[PDB]
RNA sequence: AGUACCGUGAGGGAAAGGUGAAAAGAACCCCGGGAGGGGAGUGAAAUAGAGCCUGAAACCGUGGGCUUACAAGCAGUCACGGCCCCGCAAGGGGUUGUGGCGUGCCUAUUGAAGCAUGAGCCGGCGACUCACGGUCGUGGGCGAGCUUAAGCCGUUGAGG
RNA sequence: AGUGAGGGCGCGAGCGAUAACGUCCGCGUCCGAGCGCGGGAACAACCGAGACCGCCAGCUAAGGCCCCCAAGUCUGGGCUA
RNA sequence: CAGGCGGUAGGGGAGCGUUCCCGAUGCCGAUGAAGGCCGACCCGCGAGGCGGCUGGAGGUAAGGGAAGUGCGAAUGCCGG
């Protein structure tokens, strides 16, 4: 018989009173529309830790060329230059020392350079 | 000090500090295990050179515990085309203190 | 709390009443008196009031440097509203409901 | 990594312009007003150096001269996208052709906006960068 | 509910005032009638005879092999007063953390095996798999009667 | 107080609505509500004869 | 005919209502008693600057 | 409540349940024409105070934090930097300026951002059942297997 | 149990004016119904490519590397201007 | 080791609360039933505990059974 869902619902719903976190005024409270408007936040953190990948990509892609080319020569020479490299060749902070150890990277450099010959 | 070896994809370049790196839940089967990670990225505090002799010479340790785990975070797969279901994010390792050398 | 400037079921009216307020609160009974008193327009002596009794209260059973009295925080709230229904060509239901006020506003000492 | 931006780190830059050629200079002259090139360089700012080039007119031609109109359609519509040409262009605001090629790869509202703040010329002979009497880093 | 009274009609099915619906006091809105009706009815369920008893009769084995009391003979209570029909009780070892089924034509057995706890009063060749297997132990008197009856369940 | 249907036994698709998230049940408006259409069977029936 | 799209937030409505705003009464004091007297004018005391003619009874 | 109220009549046909445990439900003093407002007493509470239990969402309000006048964007949101916050640090909070990338959801569509549509905002109601026939499955009793209508015992009413 | 009508592209015949993001049939792919990523500016169906979930990891398609924006204003030999 | 895991119509599997029936009331409880208000431990989720505040009395499941049930959404229905 009976069913006053009414327990579960206003429940359900003050549930999405916080995935609604305090967004732009009205797609805030906004019940409905709030949740829609998250169901695109949701999509969207996915998009984003989706390729963040390639913001670094980029980010790094830049510090670097940055330097090696501050250096000598660009992407396709420098790295190259990691390249011809042999038991020595890694990425993720090539950026970093070109930074923090400026004689590192000099060398990592000099090296290198002859590191393609 | 702070070195580079790096493992899974580069977890390194660091000194002794707690930093928490990729899941290698091996040694892992016991608390505060310690193992070692071969160099490649040789360079502590002055004496700087090479990661060949780094993928081929001395190795660091650390003497580790822990975890962290599900990190919160949920992310729904919808599309506008009519549909949405989601979960939450689940990641983790034991975590390193790490042991010079 | 304080001296407390408050009162219910009168049908005066939201905003302008809010402005009122607006205007008189900052200031104490001295000033804020004078231009609740010599300011046109409705509100003048509901208003007024308001701050007698909340002075009352004050001075009273708050007693404090009842010179010194002056509205601290304050402003308005409107309750119901009589719901009363006009007509409006080719008969059909034009609906009012007119605001029955209730003043939120507190004298403070300084 | 991390690597965070310093702090008001400063540096300007004269630029001859004359002679050079048009275009080209541009996309140097463009780059250069960085903010990718010395360190913690990226959104925020970086460079972009607050660089001042002179005999900004003096230029050179990329041998077309006519045949290249600017415009300015301000333009109460139904009005006139004003069409001109490079020579006049110049022959009273040089600094501007050249500007348009700045702007030209110059982007972002706010941000490549300030950068254009950081980014000052005169067609004016030199003397000018004179008047900007702070220090005078160059090439 | 509607048939009688049922509003007939009072919206202008029309076209102006927006709104649908040609029949008031209709089924999908206010308090009026509602979906797959709460029909007054009843659950009969003629379940086999067969393995019906043959269970009842499981359920009464095994319930008894653990802690059986077929009587056959008691007697402790004024013919079978409470108070001292609860001596007995302390006697065939009756006491608190126990429930049984009181079960047998002997009326001053049931007469005194009221009492909510311990003690289920069921003076009848009135048995049943369920109370059987719910009632800690079975306790019960005109064992003739029943253990042949069971019989009579066994070979028809 | 413990025996519960052994294997299946008990409701086995009850299956309420359409689906978890979405729902609707079938194809078409060719089968709506007042729609237990064209029942058993129509060319069927012309064979019948 | 012509009811708007919907209400661009209380936002708007402030946007209008707040340009809007309710400014103060101008006085300073009797030329003659105290109190505030905006200014060409007498009141139910003093009531002058040449002839009270005004006040009591 | 078949009374309010619409219809000429025929006829249609609401809403509103609870103060508290008991009335002890408000002497009396104070601004006021009054309401109503501060006190005293009530009392276990009166944020239990007469439409007065529990008394949430919506919307409007008083104060505080961050934020904002060269800005073009549903949204957002990944990043980071400036604030302020709990913080032992780890760091966790809220707040965002700079930038990257981002056509809103439902229905019916070859086909939608929709300029096609539904969509005013909150809340409670709001829609694949029941009876049999069957029918296929498959969980369970014996192969010949099972029992209506009834007669009978029936707090439990016990099943036969 | 569901669609029982759909469109696009390529090739092969209709037709149509050898017109149309036309409509007819067929081989294939397609796109819906996954076809959510790259992409060509941005563009349901054109070349690349199948996303169960992570990574402040690296190798690649297509197609790109003066700049706006990752990537040689590479080298080599020409030919237009 | 495969090995695969966009995917509505549609078909199969597996869980979720939800108000009742036994609940073989176990009781739990004025050092709160309950609904509520807030929260960086549980869940692959539907949900969970648990902590803190309200709030005046309920509420209920170990295991299983019974269903007017879980809803933007229908120019919806009734009230703001």
């Amino acid at each position: 018989p009976r069913a006053k869902t009414g327990v579960v619902r206003r429940r359900k719903h003050k549930k999405i009173l916080k995935l609604a976190k305090g967004y732009w005024g009205l797609r805030s409270k906004s019940f409905r529309k709030a949740r829609e408007t998250l169901f695109a936040a949701g999509n969207y953190a996915y998009a984003h830790r989706k390729r963040r990948k390639r913001d670094f990509r980029r980010l790094w892609i830049v510090r670097i060329n940055a330097a090696c080319r501050q250096h000598g020569l660009n992407y396709s020479t420098f790295i190259h230059g990691l390249k011809k490299a042999g038991i020595e060749v890694d990425r993720k902070n090539l950026a970093d020392l070109a930074v923090r150890e400026p004689q590192v990277f000099a060398e990592l450099v000099e090296r290198a350079k002859a590191a393609q010959g | 000090m702070f070195a580079i070896v790096k493992t899974g994809g580069k977890q390194y370049r660091v000194e002794p500090g707690l930093k928490l790196r990729v899941e290698k839940l091996d040694a892992e089967p016991g608390a505060t295990v310690e193992l070692p990670v071969l160099l490649l990225g040789g360079e502590k505090t002055v004496v700087g050179t090479p990661v060949v002799e780094g993928a081929s010479v001395v190795a660091e340790v650390l003497g580790h515990g822990r975890g962290k785990k599900i990190l919160v975070s949920k992310f729904k797969a919808k599309v506008q085309y009519r549909r949405k279901k989601g979960h939450r994010q689940p990641y983790t390792e034991l975590l390193i203190k790490e042991i010079r050398g | 709390m304080e001296a407390k400037a408050i009162a219910r079921y009168v049908r005066i009216s939201p905003r302008k009443v809010r402005l009122v307020v607006d205007l008189i609160r900052g200031k104490s009974l001295e000033e804020a008196r004078n231009i609740l008193r010599y300011t046109n327009k409705r509100g003048a002596y509901f208003v007024a009031k308001v701050l007698e009794s909340a002075a009352a209260n004050a001075v009273n059973n708050h007693d404090m440097l009842e010179d010194r009295l002056y509205v601290k925080a304050a402003y308005v709230d409107e309750g119901p509203a009589l719901k009363r229904v006009l007509p409006r060509a080719r008969g059909r239901a034009d609906i009012i409901k007119k605001r029955t006020s209730h003043i939120t506003v507190i004298l403070g000492e300084k | 990594k991390t690597y965070v931006p310093k702090q008001v780190e400063p540096r300007w830059v004269l630029i001859d312009a004359e002679g050079k050629t048009l275009g080209r200079l541009a996309t140097k002259i463009a780059t250069l007003l960085r903010g990718k090139h010395r360190p913690d360089w990226t959104p925020n700012v970086a460079m972009g150096d607050f660089v001042v080039v002179v005999n900004a007119d003096k230029i050179r031609v990329t041998g077309k001269k006519l045949e290249q109109k600017i415009y300015t359609r301000y333009s109460g519509y139904p009005g006139g996208l004003k069409k001109i040409p490079l020579e006049k262009m110049l022959a009273t605001h040089p600094e501007r052709v050249l500007e348009h090629a700045v702007k030209g790869m110059l982007p972002k509202g706010p941000l490549g906006r300030r950068l254009f703040k950081r980014l000052k010329v005169y067609a004016g002979p030199d003397h000018p960068h004179q008047a900007q009497r702070p220090e005078k880093l160059e090439v | 509910g509607e048939v009688a009274y049922s509003g007939r009609k009072i919206w202008p099915q029309k076209h102006t005032g927006r709104a649908r619906h040609g029949d008031i006091g209709a089924p999908i809105f206010v308090g009026g009638g509602v979906v797959f009706g709460p029909k007054p009815r009843d659950y009969s369920y003629t379940l086999p005879k067969k393995v019906r008893k043959k269970g009842l009769a499981m359920a009464v084995a095994d319930r008894a092999r653990e802690g059986k009391l077929l009587l056959v003979e008691a007697f402790a209570g004024v013919n079978g007063k409470t108070k001292e029909f609860l001596a007995w009780a302390k006697e065939a070892g009756l006491d608190g953390s126990e429930s049984v089924l009181l079960v047998t034509g002997n009326e001053l057995v049931r007469r005194a095996a009221r009492n909510l706890p311990w003690v289920v009063t069921l003076a009848p060749e009135g048995l049943n798999v369920y109370d059987i297997v719910r009632t800690e132990r079975l306790v019960m008197d005109l064992d003739a009667w029943e253990v042949f009856q069971n019989r009579i369940g066994g070979e028809a | 107080l413990r025996p519960n249907p052994g294997a299946n036994k008990r409701r086995k698709r009850v299956g309420r609505g359409p689906g978890s998230g979405h729902g609707k049940t079938a194809t078409r408006g060719h089968k709506g509500q007042k729609s237990r259409s064209g029942g058993l069977k129509d060319p069927r029936r012309f064979e019948g004869g | 005919h012509p009811v708007p799209k919907k209400k661009t937030s209380k936002a708007r409505r402030d946007a209008r209502r707040s340009h809007h705003a309710l400014t103060p009464p101008t006085l300073v004091p009797c030329p003659e008693c105290k109190a505030m007297k905006p200014p060409h004018t007498v009141c139910p005391e003093c009531g002058y600057y040449a002839g009270r003619k005004v006040l009591e009874v």
